[PDB]
DNA sequence: ATCAATATCCACCTGCAGATACTACCAAAAGTGTATTTGGAAACTGCTCCATCAAAAGGCATGTTCAGCTGGAATCCAGCTGAACATGCCTTTTGATGGAGCAGTTTCCAAATACACTTTTGGTAGTATCTGCAGGTGGATATTGAT
């Protein structure tokens, strides 16, 4: 049967999810996370449903930032798998761990 | 409360296609779940810090985009 | 009558009227209370005490009676609230902290 | 010809509260007040904004205090606020 | 700038997607505006040059 | 009876006059007017500054002159600076 | 006038700079790089500071000037006033 | 026959002695000669204060100390121990500097 | 395991720039005491949007399998960087000088504030109208990948 190799739906994916605008996480998810998170600082918090949104939006353009600099972390290291270390590099010249 | 594992996989292999990413270790999904749930604290206890002071209990969209705009991450198109 | 300062009154070192003069003149609002510049003053107090226990703590352990930028700096550095609030600052004449990665020592 | 106020005097209290029989350089002494000015400066911003949002006109403790939480981390923030309570109790309840 | 990339896009109507499309396609725009988020604009198309095959 | 005012109806004129017959949804309008608040409390902040620094007491055209020079990089800042200066004589002149 | 005095920030200088880094080894090719970066970080501050003094009507740059450039792009000073 | 240290000795020997100073590194009078030819492209028959030049001194060194501190970390990323340029374009970018 | 050559630390010493200090003074400021005005806290209330169910329906996540390709370890080698020495050159320190530009003093007058009045005008709400576009369907083709 028909199968592509490996790295080539990897490559469609690029391209597709490079051509959108779409959020990419589940919004109920994401929705019950903030609530948790928040439960620790106040209890029985509202929100409106523009600040969840807001809260996705902030996350996922700050996800796909990091993920940029880590591939470029990677790629000095003549790879092309993200690892681990590779986040911890890019995050610490950015200065978010230092 | 695992609401941190809502964040599946293959939403983090999303975000990280979007970033350009080709390929993927088996190690990345814990450490960006750590990541992120570092930036949502740091960033909801400003929101409601400034919900609190003017004494209210509704978290508003304004609040975030304050509480944003002070972590130097900007955002439009909320200021509503 | 008998006229005690505000500083006085409140128990502190730093000046309260000149905090309340500067909050006025400095063009933040068009009115101020009468307690903020109490609570700036208390709290600008405390931050300087706090950062200069530490600078005389390495002070006093580099055999120095005398306090020098270099301790200020190695004050600064080696606290994590202190380095993680004054993060993007250079203090002139302060140096860097002593720090060879592993990889590059020999063996 | 004009003066030139700061804060050398008072740090130099401050000094001999915590640490009774050490001095300061004079390059040090510059480097405290550039400290003091610019976390006051912070402060002082942060604490007008706060009041713009809220369409207030004054600048209260409850800026101030809110001011400081946000600005500063943990420990800092706690001890900072504690003292600067004290500090105004002390002072109205005189 | 939004109006081309709109008109570029067989489009009429201006939408977020083509407001990030100008900025950070200028230099002096993007320059500018280098630090703040749109929302719902998505980023720019662009895979490093060792990812594709051959 | 709560009112909010915003720049709309003025970018769509802008609009009008750089593309004729090109609209614009409201999601973008929102990001318009995000940006035009955005720029305008930059140019205000560093203006104000600039006459702190100066022990004046006015803000005048040159402060907004060097506040879109120090903001403004390059092509931007001399096209800015033209056409400010040109606003300027214009409304004098008449 | 004067012409040509990036060369005058020599190999030695930029050893030294970068032992108190941390670093072991250095390859040849860094010293020219090094330069053409202190270049461009100076071009942004002194610009900067120059745009500070004409607005006062000034001929001479201060320090004050210096410390003002250096704040509003993000890396203040702290000593010099 | 003579005695002669292997390499990597006096350069470990060197960052000691230069981590354990606060001194300044670049000669005064050929930084002062770039600063003025820098600024007479600016703008001419400028003058300077002292504590102004030296001011840009301090501020200069701390950059490019902090510089190769990030430049050294994405060298042993590499598994290296040699510093080259495509590390310090590497630092640079993920700073957000180019 | 030993030896010997180098570089660092520490005890001793001293000259001197710098911190500590009055004295004077002095001007600028902070504190007291009233009188006035106004912004903010309390109370009430209306009405809007948030939390909670109910409830299909289907699109996405999960677990499994198989295989290919990538990351890592091991050799090997050459070239490129470090260490050391000789030479010289150019930076630094001290002192003096001219003088240009900055900062304080005084005038005065053009320009910005503060009120009262009047006219638009831009923004909310229906109320309405129209249509650019997102979703669905068919058909061409561009690409991949094993033969």
């Amino acid at each position: 049967p028909h199968r592509y190799r490996p790295g080539t739906v990897a490559l469609r994916e690029i391209r597709r999810y490079q051509k959108s605008t779409e959020l990419l996480i589940r919004k109920l998810p994401f929705q019950r996370l903030v609530r948790e998170i928040a439960q620790d600082f106040k209890t029985d918090l509202r929100f409106q449903s523009s600040a969840v949104m807001a809260l996705q939006e902030a996350c996922e353009a700050y996800l796909v930032g990091l993920f940029e600099d880590t591939n470029l972390c990677a790629i000095h290291a003549k790879r092309v798998t993200i690892m681990p270390k590779d986040i911890q590099l890019a995050r610490r010249i950015r200065g978010e761990r230092a | 409360r695992d609401n941190i594992q809502g964040i599946t996989k293959p939403a983090i292999r999303r975000l990280a296609r979007r970033g350009g990413v080709k390929r993927i270790s088996g190690l990345i999904y814990e450490e960006t779940r750590g990541v992120l749930k570092v930036f949502l604290e740091n960033v909801i206890r400003d929101a409601v810090t400034y919900t609190e002071h003017a004494k209210r209990k509704t978290v508003t969209a304004m609040d975030v985009v304050y509480a944003l705009k002070r972590q130097g991450r900007t955002l439009y198109g909320f200021g509503g | 009558a008998k006229a005690k300062t505000r500083s006085s009154r409140a128990g502190l070192q730093f000046p309260v009227g000149r905090v309340h003069r500067l909050l006025r003149k400095g063009n933040y609002s068009e009115r101020v209370g009468a307690g903020a510049p109490v609570y700036l003053a208390a709290v600008l107090e405390y931050l300087t005490a706090e950062i200069l226990e530490l600078a005389g703590n390495a002070a006093r352990d580099n055999k120095k009676t005398r306090i020098i930028p270099r301790h200020l700096q190695l004050a600064i550095r080696n606290d994590e609230e202190l380095n993680k609030l004054l993060g993007r600052v250079t203090i002139a004449q302060g140096g860097v902290l002593p720090n060879i990665q592993a990889v590059l020592l020999p063996k | 010809r004009s003066r030139k106020e700061s804060y050398s005097v008072y740090v130099y209290k401050v000094l001999k509260q915590v640490h009774p029989d050490t001095g300061i350089s004079s390059k040090a002494m510059g480097i405290m007040n550039s400290f003091v000015n610019d976390i006051f400066e912070r402060i002082a911003g942060e604490a007008s904004r706060l009041a713009h949002y809220n369409k207030r006109s004054t600048i209260t403790s409850r800026e101030i205090q809110t001011a400081v939480r946000l600005l500063l981390p943990g420990e800092l923030a706690k001890h900072a606020v504690s003292e600067g309570t004290k500090a105004v109790t002390k002072y109205t309840s005189a």
